[PDB]
């Protein structure tokens, strides 16, 4: 009836995710230094070709 | 060659008697076939009751349509033995279920012209049903009058 | 059973890398210049079998063809013992097509959005009526032989 | 006489200003002065009297005296009968050694044994612990208790009375009894008492008599209403009671402070309105909370039933027992008196689970009249929704519910009365459910032939 | 109609209530969440009409608004849900901006059109949502979608049937919200919430709550008249002759009458 873990749950699985903020500062990083294209809806990318 | 019963629950809205005969048509023939209905609105119970002529093809047809998921109903297709069929089990059936208006006929009998002593039975049995009205409410006490 | 339940499962897929690499640039950009709990159909073995011992798991699909068979055998009697509702499937490439993957041993789903938690309690429902019982006498009982 | 007339230690006397006391009881007053003095103390005084304090000034008076250190291991052990009791000792204990750099623990049946294994090898100074656990770590873990200078023993007539007298047999035959102060405290005087008295302290006691002696334990003027609720729905229910009978007087009694915690949590994001009363805050807060839910006309204050024991109950309406009582007779008898009052009678509400209604025949044999309290299932306010999504996306309240949890199975199955209250009838998914759980969370409910050719052992050493 | 004929009803009426509710019941229990001034307060009255033919030819699902001079779910126990048509993201702020005194402790939820079809489709989800709340308020846009979004969960009876009010002004959802503005956004949704409630079904009996046991005897015989006078001319067809009874009422107590009848006919006959 009870899981098998008594072991704590981690914060991890309650609060946002911190690789993706990770990953989301350095994009941040990444288009401020103009190395990479910002975002553009699709309809922008399909009336533009 | 005895024809095997079929009692099918759990019915979607939509499998109600054409699609039901159509099929289990194709399971094999179907002798009778009734929907059970409520009176007062024609509206299926969502239960049927199908007569095969073959009860090999009605023990098939149960078996491989018993926990079928359809239209979010998980089905009851159970086969009645043959000692507990009840005689005039398919009393309306291969007849189709019309729905009647049923208070429309009330309020058009109420528009309904009576001539001329019908109204006396009207104010007669007004008159003595607020007698007992007039009993009741004097039990714990509310005069009137006219 | 299996349509319905890949229905529901099509409705609950992971996101691909495109999509993935799509949304992380939309939130970088919207930085430049608020959500909840992500849900999705939960895979791997490992991540699976711990989800089954821990009863987060709502209901178990295993695949039918794991070429090291062991790696699955323990698995319904896992889901019977915990008592998570579990079937039994076609094809671990269709449940790979689900994830995105070439192939996937076992999915599992835990918890959905609302407006289809009732469709998974039926699901559910299905399965154990569907699947649990017609298996409830053969499931313990030697296969195979050319006895005739 | 006042706390700042006796020698004490300046760290001491600035955590006793902390907490807000000032004046002394009768049993602090005459036990503290003699027990700096090293001389063994006998007592009668019952609990709420202030005994607690009139035990630990001067065990950490000794700890500060001698400058103990955690390689030292434990100086004092103080052995409590339940873990509620424990951990009220514990936070006092806490709040006394706020200046001190001496440690404290807690070691109780139900917790971790390893955690506690790692925390006596760290050293304790100050040991609060149950007699079953408190033998379990003397007999197999490996700690430092060579240099134990005080024992007290509290609530010697409730030990005795669960059935830890063998326990503590083996527990003054382990601790060593050379140089070592002795403090006693039994609200009664058995002959189990007085046997444990003869085997712990020495020759000499001081025999100490704070008690009232008009006890009102009649068993005709009482009425104790009690309302039948499953468990999965036992919290909603009290929730609907505390959201109907606002702009009146609520006494609510739980198990255990954990819980009581838990559900100020709870009830704060659930927007009703309540004040706490657990042994996880400051003394002073306490006090302030307490005498604010006297002086108001209305409002409802949830407690432990061991943390109001020693409590001046005001009048109220409604005394609510949400969780199994501690002392049953005790609880039935004084708390029904309190619940009456002293004015226009206020009832007092036990919530039964139909598993635990044995305790009705009980009150069948005592001879108290019953009331029993129905309720439609259709005015039950239904908020369980929101609370298994509030514990499933806030890691606080989880917490909390989780510990909250843990403590009411420990203290459901730490039960005198097993036989009305026994966890193994219990239904785990359906009370986790009450705290807001799909699943229920992992939790201990436990914590022929000899030998062909064996003859007794006769020598040999055992370790 | 004779006015203190009503009031000395309302006299009757009451004391019956009262006596009944303060009678102890014989199994040996007390009720737990109920207490006789709660159990009186709780208890509706209500209003019944007689016509001689039928009041509608059809089963009219949308009630129609009568205004009181007393005001009815007046108390803070009575918990309402706003369903709306477009962003109901815009009316939740719009309420996160209104009046917090009253209507917004009042406002439980509000929901869309398209969140309630997606997630209030099935039968124990809208009987829930029947269970929680107790007086619903629909957008008129929107309204004629509810009984197949709320189906005979919330249809079959008549108490908590959606009221419909105005929200619109003198399409892309996100972008623009076809509304009035706020201030009188209140004033719909407030005039709405005590109102009589008249309900077209079919056959003769048009029961309307008009009040509860809490009140004074006057307001409530002033419900009366009121009610009265606005459902004959407005609702009732061929005016002020179809009228037969008018039946005040307690839901477990007998029906008090305010009899109308010198003739039963028309002309015809």
């Amino acid at each position: 009836k009870m899981p098998l873990s008594a072991a704590p749950e981690p914060k991890r699985r309650f609060i946002p995710s911190k690789n993706e903020a990770k990953q989301i500062m350095k994009l941040v990083r990444a288009i401020r230094e103009g190395r990479i294209l910002p975002y553009k809806p699709p309809e922008e990318r399909e009336r533009e070709e | 060659s005895q024809p095997g019963v079929m009692y099918i629950a759990r019915l979607p809205h939509g499998f109600y008697e054409h699609e039901l005969r159509g099929y289990f048509s194709q399971f094999g023939e179907i002798t009778r076939l009734r929907v059970v209905r409520n009176k007062k609105t024609g509206a299926s119970r969502h239960r049927a009751f199908i007569e095969f002529a073959d009860a090999e093809v009605a023990d098939i047809a149960a078996r491989t349509m018993d926990k079928y998921l359809l239209f979010g109903h998980i089905l009851t297709c159970k086969i009645v033995p043959p000692a507990q069929v009840h005689p005039d089990l398919f009393k309306g059936a291969n007849r189709r279920f019309k729905v009647v208006p049923w208070n429309k006929m009330a309020g058009r009998q109420l528009e309904r012209p009576l001539s001329e002593s019908q109204w006396q039975v009207k104010v007669a049995k007004e008159e003595q049903r607020r007698a007992a009205r007039a009993e009741k409410l004097k039990e714990m006490g509310y005069e009137f009058e006219a | 059973l299996a349509a319905q339940a890949f229905k529901l499962l099509n409705k609950y897929r992971p996101e691909t890398k495109q999509e993935k690499k799509e949304r992380l640039l939309r939130e970088a950009t919207a930085i430049k210049e608020v959500s909840k709990k992500p849900y999705t159909v939960k895979y791997g073995l490992n991540h699976v079998v711990g989800l089954i011992e821990n009863k987060k798991a709502s209901l178990v699909l295993i695949a039918n063809d794991v070429d090291p068979i062991e790696l699955v055998v323990f698995l319904p009697a896992l889901c019977r013992k915990m008592g998570i509702p579990y079937a039994i499937i076609k094809g671990k490439a269709r449940l790979g097509t689900l994830v995105h993957k070439k192939t996937a041993a076992v999915v599992a789903i835990t918890e959905v959005r609302s407006e289809d938690k009732n469709e998974l309690a039926k699901l559910i429902s299905a399965v154990k009526e569907g699947y649990l019982e017609k298996v409830e006498d053969t499931r313990k009982r030697w296969g195979g032989g050319i006895m005739g | 006489q006042e706390f700042s007339e006796l020698n004490l230690s300046e760290k001491t006397t600035k955590a006793i200003a902390e907490m807000g006391f000032t004046k002394m009881t009768e049993i602090q007053r005459r036990a503290i002065p003699p027990a700096l003095a090293g001389k063994d103390v006998l007592g009668a005084a019952k609990t709420g009297s202030g005994k607690t304090l009139a035990f630990l000034i001067p065990a950490v008076e000794m700890l500060s005296s001698l400058r103990f250190k955690p390689r030292n291991g434990t100086g004092a052990i103080v052995v409590t009968p339940t873990r509620e009791l424990a951990l009220q000792i514990f936070g006092v204990a806490r709040e006394l050694m706020k200046y001190h750099s001496q440690t404290y623990g807690v070691v109780i049946g139900g917790a971790n044994r390893r955690a506690e294994a790692e925390k006596l090898g760290k050293g304790v100074n100050l040991l609060i612990a149950t007699p079953g656990r408190l033998l379990d770590h003397l007999q197999n873990t490996p700690f430092v208790f060579k240099n134990l200078k005080s024992l007290i023993i509290d609530e010697a007539d409730r030990i005795l009375e669960i059935g830890f007298e063998d326990e503590m047999r083996q527990i003054v035959k382990i601790l060593p009894k050379e140089d070592r102060q002795t403090m006693l405290f039994s609200a009664t005087q058995t002959t189990k008492v007085e046997d444990l008295a003869r085997i712990s302290l020495r020759p000499g006691p001081l025999y100490i008599n704070v008690d009232e002696e008009k006890k009102y334990s009649t068993v005709e003027g009482l009425e104790q209403g009690y309302v039948v609720v499953e468990a999965d729905k036992r919290f909603l229910l009290l929730f609907s009671f505390l959201k109907k009978m606002a702009k009146k007087k609520i006494i609510v009694f739980f198990s255990s402070c954990n819980s009581v915690k838990y559900y100020s949590e709870l009830l704060q994001y659930i927007d009703l309105p309540v004040l706490d009363l657990h042994g996880k805050q400051k003394q002073q807060k306490r006090t302030n909370t307490f005498f604010e839910f006297c002086n108001a006309k209305s409002g409802t204050l949830i407690c432990t039933d061991v943390a109001a024991r020693g409590l001046d109950i005001p009048q109220v309406d409604w005394i609510v027992q949400f969780d199994p009582p501690d002392d049953p007779r005790d609880y039935i008898h004084r708390v029904g008196r309190t619940a009456r009052g002293n004015n226009g009678k206020g009832r007092s509400l036990l919530f039964l689970q139909p598993c635990e209604l044995g305790f009705l025949a009980h009150l069948k044999a005592a001879k108290v009249p019953v009331v029993e309290y129905d309720f439609p299932k259709n005015k039950i306010l239904n908020v369980q929704s929101q609370l298994e999504k509030l514990i499933s996306t806030n890691y606080y309240l989880n917490q909390s519910a989780k510990e909250g949890y843990r403590s009411y199975i420990h203290a459901y199955a730490s039960h005198s009365l097993r036989s009305v209250f026994d966890v193994h009838k219990l239904d785990l998914v359906k009370v986790a459910k009450s705290f807001g759980f799909s699943t229920p969370p992992r939790v201990d409910i436990t914590l022929g032939r000899r030998a062909y050719g064996s003859q007794p052992r006769q020598g040999g050493r055992y370790k | 109609v004779d006015p203190d004929q009503t009031l000395k009803a309302c006299k009757a009426l009451l004391a019956h209530i009262k006596k009944a509710a303060a009678a102890p019941r014989p199994d040996g229990k007390q009720n737990l969440l109920a207490d006789e001034e709660s159990t009186v307060a709780e208890t509706p009255i209500w209003l019944t009409l007689t016509t001689k033919k039928h009041i509608h030819d059809s089963h009219r699902l949308q009630p129609g608004k009568i205004i009181l001079p007393h005001p009815l779910n007046t108390s803070e126990e009575i918990s309402v849900c706003l369903i709306t048509a477009d962003p109901q993201r815009f009316y939740k702020n719009a309420v996160a901006d209104e009046f917090p005194e009253d209507l917004r402790a009042k406002i439980g939820r509000v929901i869309d059109i398209s969140h309630l079809k997606a997630k209030f489709k099935a039968y124990e989800a809208q009987r829930k949502l029947f269970s929680e709340h107790d007086v619903f308020l629909a957008d008129t846009r929107i309204i004629n979608r509810l009984p197949k979004a709320l189906g005979k969960t919330f249809y079959k009876t008549t108490t908590k049937r959606p009221i419909p009010v105005v929200l619109m002004a003198q399409r892309d959802p996100l972008e623009n919200a076809n509304a009035r503005p706020i201030p009188e956004i209140v004033a719909e949704i407030r005039k709405a919430i005590g109102a009589a409630l008249v309900h077209l079904s079919p056959s003769t009996n048009t029961a309307i709550k008009v009040g509860y046991a809490n009140w004074e005897p006057e307001k409530l015989a002033a419900n009366i008249e009121t009610v009265i006078r606005e459902l004959v001319e407005r609702f009732v067809p061929q005016k002020w002759q179809n009228v037969r009874n008018f039946y005040v009422k307690g839901p477990e107590t007998a029906a008090l009458p305010i009899y109308q009848t010198d003739e039963l006919w028309l002309d015809e006959s």
